[PDB]
Order: structure tokens, then C-alpha cells, then sequence
């Protein structure tokens, strides 16, 4: 059950759907409608569609209606009649969408075609975000996408992370499990697999391939630094080289220059860095300086 | 009788919320405003005067 | 209580301000914050429209 | 009783109905009708339909009437005379719909045709939402939708979640229960089933298929993070790789860098992450950083 | 496992992608839109694309 966790099947992908709607039933926490003319304009549009023509010159000050944007994911092999979850986000000067209801909303694709219709009740946590909510099974699929699955005798497994070693390992595992020339590698990210012609046979082949177990070879050493959240993460391949480190208000537990020993595994690296007595914000600067000097034998990525 | 005829090509995104578009946003706008009856014939040059306007030396 | 509005030559009525009349006004208990309450010596608060 | 919980039958789907109405009987908690002209306009329309013509120039200031939007679900194989539940939501500057009554409301479809008529008494909880309510059996079905069920010898079971393994498992279960070529797989989401021609025979076939038991194969590892509600959910397939984690105000229970051991099952992952002593909001950043680094062997989805 | 940590393969490189967007669902902590005209301009563009002409 590792191949399904390391790769994705070519043609089996997700799309993004967007749409505009109105959320009603709020407890006076909707749009002000004086700074958001589109709310009243679209409410008048809906009323006109339903058979009510409000005169153009009239002041409408609503409190229970909010103009919202609805986002959804079009799943692979989606069929009409199926339901998907949607996210509803306020667009202007609304206060809360706690007990609102989303009216009929057409969800358009990138090609500006309706692929789903959204309508349901919003669930809002209520420190919690008030202007955003989620509706489970809130949209029904209305259009279906053609696909080439089942045509041809080749399917590509696309690795989540590029690696020649992992691509070769997956290819060798498939060849060890299902014949000599069952899988070949095209690059560091794509493995081409030969499958029998048809739909059911390819589904069977993919079902056998997906749950296969592949031992993950060691990746590249990498230290991920998030300055916006104040976090540091080091994987198991990080090593250290011996060198001296000095930083403000940090001293030997003594002098301001502290030795850092040569470290081979991650436990040694953690011990050496904890001997410094550094706050993670200080550890960020220490790690960047050590990468500049050359002690840190890892790829420092700031995210 | 007066006739006002219009023709052209309209971009859908130029149409306003009240289903209206100004005539300056229509690509191949053909606008015609004509009439008939003796009022319209009173605004036509005589044939001799037109002949002179086209063929007189000055 | 009448309220005048725009584009409406006729003032609209909003309600009646009723006054309470007691039979021993000396007897109400002063709560404090400019309020009096009925006691046993000034019972039966009689509501009435002003003027009658 | 698992196939009915994993798939849906093609053509057996639900539609969405919308409509406009008026709710009366409120205790002075209705529309102000000065900022909502459509309430008074539609009340005048109803009175004119009933035989009362209020002069156009007149000031109407109501307090017990609220303009509302009514939403409903059209069930599969709906028949005229059947009753469905409706949701009633206020539209503008109304305060409460606690004891209101919904007048005759036509529920239109996407094609702007009346499919139901709604009228009943609203139930409102009464921290509780006041501008939204529900009426059980509040709408009577008036129109019926044609369908192709019972025609042809093919019916498609559509999986709620796409999976080649689950599609193959359902196909194999149907073939094991009801003959050799009873079911075939078309893609990761659709299983085609051969049924006898007719209506009663297909109902019998679907009744036997629906309650069948299918053992669910293990899905993809997935960590769901909800920042708006502040929640994290990890399924049973999540594993961890050994690496060091540092974050603000978090330290060894000591140094700011804490080791996280390699974890195979979910209990080990939970133990390793609880050893960090992290608040769930801190756990969100920790998990995102670990996914960036590569310790987290799961798909991190933010919902 | 050191050569992969010391070198990079020719042609196996990363590129940089940039784009503009709108973020909605904020709790009154968004743009003021009076000092940022492009926010309202692009919101109007999106609404016009979706079929609403303000």
C-alpha cells in the first residue's frame, strides 16, 4: 500500500470549480449592501428570475444576505448525480455566516462551463473563522469529462517527488511482481507501465499495482525553516561538521564560542544543536550561518 | 413613416445589468434613420438641380 | 405619537403614551434610579390615556 | 449492507428546488419593509390575487411579515402527492421567524418549473439561529421527472471515492455472488452491472446488490487540517519518519530540538506527536513543515 | 548517499512561477480597497467573467 502513496496515475486528476452565490438566513450578520452593490444587484436578479420585479429606483438595505464565493473540487471520473463538498467564503464586509444557507450556485470550470450546482446549509465552527464555511455533499455534479483511460497499452505513474532511485525501485518492484517488461522508467518522475487493452483489465492491473509495497530509499538531506511560523524540521539524512558557533547572549554552559562536534546521524545532530542552548529563532540564524560556512551538510530550504 | 434600423456585433461582457449596451460598444454598427411620405420627398433635390450640382463647371 | 415622512402629506400614527395613575401618590417606594414602584399603600396602578 | 454505503445507483439522484415566499405570524420580529420593498410588493401581489387592491400610493409598515427564501430537495423517483422537508431562510433585516407560518410557495427547479408547493409552520430552535428554520413535510410534490430506469440491461454503480482497488473489490464481490459476468469495472469510480430487462427484475437485482458486504481495502494516508475550526484528523494509514522538530516555546521535557522517531502505525504516530507537547494550532505548522521536509508520509489536505 | 547531496544533474532543475489572485473569507482583515484600487478592479473583472456586471 505504498505505490498508491508515492505516485499518481496519469489522467486520474482533480479539477477546480468556482462560482458565485448568495447566503441567506443570517442573524443580522450579512452584507451591509451599501458598500457591496453586487449583493443587492444579484438579489434583484434572482427575484426577477423568480417573477418579482423590484423597481430600479429603490433603497434596499438588507441584513440577512451575504454575497459569497463557492469553491469546489471536481473529482476524477466524476459522474452526474454525485455530490461533492464545497467551501463558501464571504466577499465583502460581512460579519458572519454562522447559520446561513447557500442558494442555487452554478460551479464553473476554467472553460466557464457549469460542472456542478451547489446548494445547502453551511457549517461554521464558531478564535474560529466566521466568514468561511464548508458544506459536505453541497454540490451535485452536472457535467462529465471525457477521458482516454482504457485506450492504449501504456499508463504513466507520476512520482510525487522526483528521484531516480525511487523511480528505479518502483520499476524494479513492478517487474519483480508482474513480469519482465511490465514497467519502464522514462525520467526521475515518470514510470511507464504496459497494460492490456481494455477498461476492466487496466482497472485490475492498477488495483494490483496500487497496493504494492516499495521500500523507500534514503532521500536528500534537507532542513526546512519556516520563519513565518517559527519552526525548523530536519530529516534523518542531516549530518554536521565540526565547527565553532557564536551568537548573541549564547555562551558555553563561559566563552561565547561553542564547539559543535562532527555528527553522523540525526540523534548526534540534535544533541550537538541542543548543547548550544539556542531558541528556534536563534537556531534559524545559526543554521543559515553554518550552511554558509559549510558545517551543515544538508539543503536549507526556507518555506 | 419613419424607420430606425440598427445592426452590429455585441460583446456579451459589455452589456449592463439592465440588459443595455451603448451604441459605441458595437463593432460593426450600422445605424439608419430614414422616412417616406411627402415630407421625405420635400428633402430630395430636383433632378435638374442634382444634375447641375454634379456637372456644372462651378 | 405621530411621525412625518417624505412623500406622505399625512403624518402616520406610531402609538399611545399611557400614564399610570395611583390613588396615593405619596406611597410609592423610591427604588433609587428615578423610579418608583407600587407598594401596599398605593396599589392598583391604573393605566389611562392622557387627558381622561 | 456496505455496497449501499459505498456507491450510488446511476439515475437515482436528488435535485435542488428553490422558491420565494412570505412568513406571517411573527411577534413584531419581521421585516421593516422600509428597507425591503419586495416584502410589501409581494404582499400587495398576494392581496390582489385574493381580491384586495391596495392603492399604489400608500405607506405600509408591517411588523409580522418576513420575505423568505425556501429551499428543498427533490428526491429520486418522486411522485405527486408526496411530502418533503423544506428550509426557510430570511432574506433582509428580519429579526426572528420563531412562530411564523409559510404561505403558499412554489418551488422551482433549475429549469424554472414548479415541482412542489410549500406551506406549513416553521420550527426554530430558540446561541440558536433565529432567521432560519425547517418544516418537515412542508412541501407537496406536484411534478414528476421521467427516467430511464428499467430500460436497457446495464446499470452503473458510482463509487463515492475513486479507488481502483475498491472498484475491483466491488466487481469481484458481485461476480462471486451473482455469476461470472455480472459486473465489470469501467474506471476507478464506476462499476457496470448487467441486469435483466424490465422494472421488477432490476429492482430485485439492486435489492440483492445493495445490502452486499464488501471488505474495505486500505485507502491513501491523509491528514486533514481545518484551520478555520482548529482541528486535525489523521487516518490509520499515516506513518512518520525520524527527524528533528523545533518550534517556539516548545522544548524537550531541555533543548528546543526534539527528536521524532520512525513510526509505522497510527498509535506510534500519535505517541510521537504527543511527546512534542504541541497545541493543535502548533501541530498544524509542525505537520506542514514535516510534510515539506518529508517526515510525514501522508497527503496533507487543508479543508 | 553522498553524491546526490553534493551534485545536481544537468537538465534536472526547478523553475519559478508567479501569479495574481484574490483571497476571500477574511474576518474583516482584508484590503481597505480605497487605497488599493486593483482589488476592486479585479473583483469586478471576476464578477463580469461570472456574469455579473456592476
Amino acid at each position: 500500500e505504498r505505490i498508491r502513496d508515492l505516485t499518481s496515475v496519469q489522467g486520474v486528476r482533480e479539477n477546480s470549480l468556482i462560482g458565485y452565490g448568495l447566503v441567506v438566513g443570517l442573524d443580522g450578520t450579512g452584507d451591509q449592501t451599501t458598500q457591496t452593490p453586487f449583493t443587492t444587484q444579484t438579489l434583484n436578479n434572482m427575484l426577477s428570475q423568480l417573477g418579482i420585479t423590484v423597481p430600479t429606483g429603490t433603497n434596499m438595505q438588507l441584513k440577512n444576505v451575504a454575497a459569497v464565493m463557492v469553491t469546489a473540487s471536481y473529482p476524477p471520473f466524476a459522474r452526474q448525480g454525485q455530490t461533492i463538498d464545497v467551501v463558501v467564503s464571504s466577499m465583502g464586509n460581512a460579519k458572519s455566516l454562522r447559520g446561513g444557507t447557500l442558494l442555487m450556485t452554478p460551479l464553473k470550470g476554467v472553460d466557464s462551463q457549469v460542472y456542478a450546482l451547489a446548494q445547502g446549509n453551511i457549517l461554521v465552527g464558531g478564535v474560529n473563522q466566521l466568514n468561511g464555511g464548508r458544506i459536505t455533499n453541497g454540490a451535485i455534479i452536472e457535467r462529465e469529462l471525457p477521458t482516454q483511460f482504457g485506450a492504449g497499452n501504456t499508463i504513466n505513474l507520476q512520482l510525487n517527488d522526483e528521484d531516480f532511485t525511487m523511480a528505479q525501485q518502483i520499476t524494479d518492484a513492478i517487474n519483480r511482481a508482474r513480469g519482465y517488461g511490465s514497467a519502464t522508467a522514462l525520467d526521475a518522475r515518470t514510470v511507464q507501465v504496459r497494460v492490456p487493452s481494455g477498461n476492466s483489465s487496466q482497472v485490475r492491473f492498477l488495483a494490483d499495482i496500487q497496493n504494492m509495497e516499495v521500500n523507500v530509499t534514503p532521500q536528500d538531506a534537507k532542513v526546512v525553516i519556516n520563519s513565518r511560523t517559527g519552526s525548523v524540521v530536519m530529516n534523518r539524512e542531516v549530518t554536521l561538521d565540526s565547527c565553532a558557533v557564536a551568537q548573541g547572549n549564547l555562551s558555553v554552559t563561559g566563552g561565547s564560542l561553542q564547539s559543535v562536534r562532527s555528527s553522523a546521524n540525526l540523534n548526534s545532530v540534535v544533541r550537538a544543536l541542543n548543547a548550544l542552548g539556542a531558541t528556534p529563532m536563534d537556531l534559524m540564524s545559526i543554521l543559515q550561518s553554518m550552511q554558509s560556512a559549510g558545517c551543515l551538510r544538508a539543503k536549507l530550504e526556507i518555506i | 413613416t419613419e424607420f430606425i434600423r440598427f445592426s452590429g456585433v455585441v460583446n456579451p461582457r459589455t452589456i449592463s445589468g439592465s440588459n443595455s449596451v451603448p451604441s459605441t460598444q458595437v463593432a460593426d454598427a450600422r445605424i439608419e434613420y430614414v422616412g417616406n411620405g411627402y415630407i421625405n420627398e420635400a428633402q430630395n433635390m430636383g433632378w435638374l438641380q442634382r444634375f447641375f450640382l454634379n456637372l456644372s463647371p462651378m | 405619537v405621530s411621525v412625518t415622512q417624505q412623500g406622505q402629506a399625512a403624518p402616520v400614527q406610531v402609538g399611545q403614551l399611557n400614564l399610570t395613575t395611583f390613588m396615593n401618590d405619596t406611597g410609592l417606594e423610591s427604588i433609587g434610579e428615578n423610579l418608583y414602584i407600587e407598594t401596599q399603600s398605593s396599589g392598583a396602578p391604573n393605566e389611562s390615556t392622557p387627558g381622561l
